[PDB]
């Protein structure tokens, strides 16, 4: 069991930036180490390859060095199209061994959520059922509070919030927030709200609707 | 070389999860090593086992004596058998090719180890509340277990996209996705959201209608 | 010396 240890599992870059990630072997394994780029919805692909090289199609700003315990991939010039996972590997004997991963975050002026509610629709409320969604589209940073009110009063039961990975597009972030409650539940309140609290402003976000509509 | 695995989402506890890897562009008994490899939640990964071109084969000890990796030469296909699986198997499977410096990964192949029954999803349109751009949305709830597939306008709408990964909120998943157009394009143009759910053979395109004053 | 790094 070589136990290779990657330094931090998440960090922030600007693009023009100079990244290094690490990676430090429990035994020596001499030159025998690869670096995979893994990006969402992708399988990992190798990058560096015998600590130094880079592979076949790799863009010269990506280096990599070290020998012994100690190994470093280096991004010169950090692109948005380097936003992806990096994983070390050691291939100087079974089993072989990957690092937890490194995520990149890119850093972008801040962008205040637009924000969109949808009540329930008519099928799903037919069928018996009622969700409230909440969409916050195309901000950062990532941290966002979401708070749902039903007539006024809080609500955490029944939330769930799912954010997409950051968009190398544009660095933004955006999460989907959905409040499921009975339908009877639905039917005995008024107002729905969802209110997002971002550093954007000292002020959330309000989108509301009555059922009365 | 081509690797791509197959092989059933979701397996029983205690039962035995088996996938198939059909290599194209090479033999199997050429050269190299081929792997299998996974992913869990979280994205750590874990080197599984190989079986070399002349049928030698190797595990990773953590596996204990539940993996076994077959061949058929004819179909120049390989095979990974592992006993006896609990929700900790449960992971995205990779088959690779090593060597020579060079490192081929399949797509992988998710596999679901859960008791829980195989169900369709429902999906609600997600019409606004009765700008210069219109969100729309689409609610996909109650599917086990992942993955589905959605689109909108069969592909052709891609652009304003914005698709949250699926939680699992009781037994069940839910997916949502948005759509933002200029405001005069909806509702005088159709917008519909294409929902596959391959494990329940559910395919579903629902659209987006106004909701009545 | 063995995975990418073996020789064939």
């Amino acid at each position: 069991d070589i136990v290779m240890t990657q330094s931090q599992k998440f960090m922030s870059t600007s693009v023009g930036d100079r990244v290094s990630i690490t990676c430090k072997a429990s035994q020596n394994v001499g030159s025998d180490v690869a670096w995979y780029q893994q990006k969402p919805g992708q399988s990992p692909k190798l990058l560096i390859y015998s600590a130094s090289n880079r592979y076949t199609g790799v863009p010269d700003r990506f280096t990599g060095s070290g020998s012994g315990t100690d190994f470093t991939l280096t991004i010169n010039n950090m692109k948005s199209e380097d936003l992806a996972d990096y994983f070390c590997q050691q291939y100087s004997s079974y089993p072989l061994t990957f690092g937890a991963g490194t995520k990149l975050e890119l850093k972008r002026a801040d962008a205040a959520p637009t924000v969109s509610i949808f009540p329930p629709s008519s099928e799903q409320l037919t069928s018996g059922g009622a969700s409230v969604v909440c969409f916050l589209n195309n901000f950062y940073p990532k941290d966002i509070n979401v708070k749902w009110k039903i007539d006024g009063s809080e609500r955490q039961n029944g939330v769930l919030n799912s954010w997409t990975d950051q968009d190398s597009k544009d660095s933004t972030y955006s999460m989907s927030s959905t409040l499921t409650l009975t339908k009877d539940e639905y039917e005995r309140h008024n107002s729905y709200t969802c209110e997002a609290t971002h550093k954007t402003s000292t002020s959330p976000i309000v989108k509301s609707f009555n059922r009365n509509e | 070389v081509q690797l791509q695995e197959s092989g059933p989402g979701l397996v029983k506890p205690s039962q035995s999860l088996s996938l198939t890897c059909s290599v194209t562009g090479y033999s199997i008994t050429r050269a190299y090593y081929w792997n299998w490899i996974r992913q869990f939640p979280g994205n750590k990964l874990e080197w599984m086992g190989y079986i070399l071109y002349d049928g030698r084969s190797d595990y990773n000890p953590s596996l204990k004596n539940r993996v076994s990796i077959t061949r058929d030469t004819s179909k120049n296909q390989f095979f990974l058998k592992l006993n006896s699986v609990t929700a900790e198997d449960t992971a995205r499977y990779y088959c690779t090719r090593e060597g020579n410096y060079r490192a081929y990964w399949g797509q992988g192949t998710l596999v679901t180890v859960s008791a829980a029954k195989t169900t369709a999803p429902s999906v609600y349109p997600l019409a606004p509340v009765c700008g210069s751009s219109v969100t729309l949305g689409c609610l996909v709830k109650g599917y086990f277990p992942e993955p589905v597939t959605l689109t909108w306008n069969s592909g052709s709408l891609s652009s304003g996209v914005h698709t949250f990964p699926a939680v699992l909120q009781s037994d069940l998943y839910t997916l949502s996705s948005s759509v933002t157009v200029t405001s005069s394009t909806w509702p005088s143009q159709s917008i519909t959201c294409n929902v596959a759910h391959p494990a329940s053979s559910t395919k579903v395109d629902k659209k987006i209608e106004p909701r009545v004053p | 010396a063995v995975g990418i790094g073996a020789v064939f």
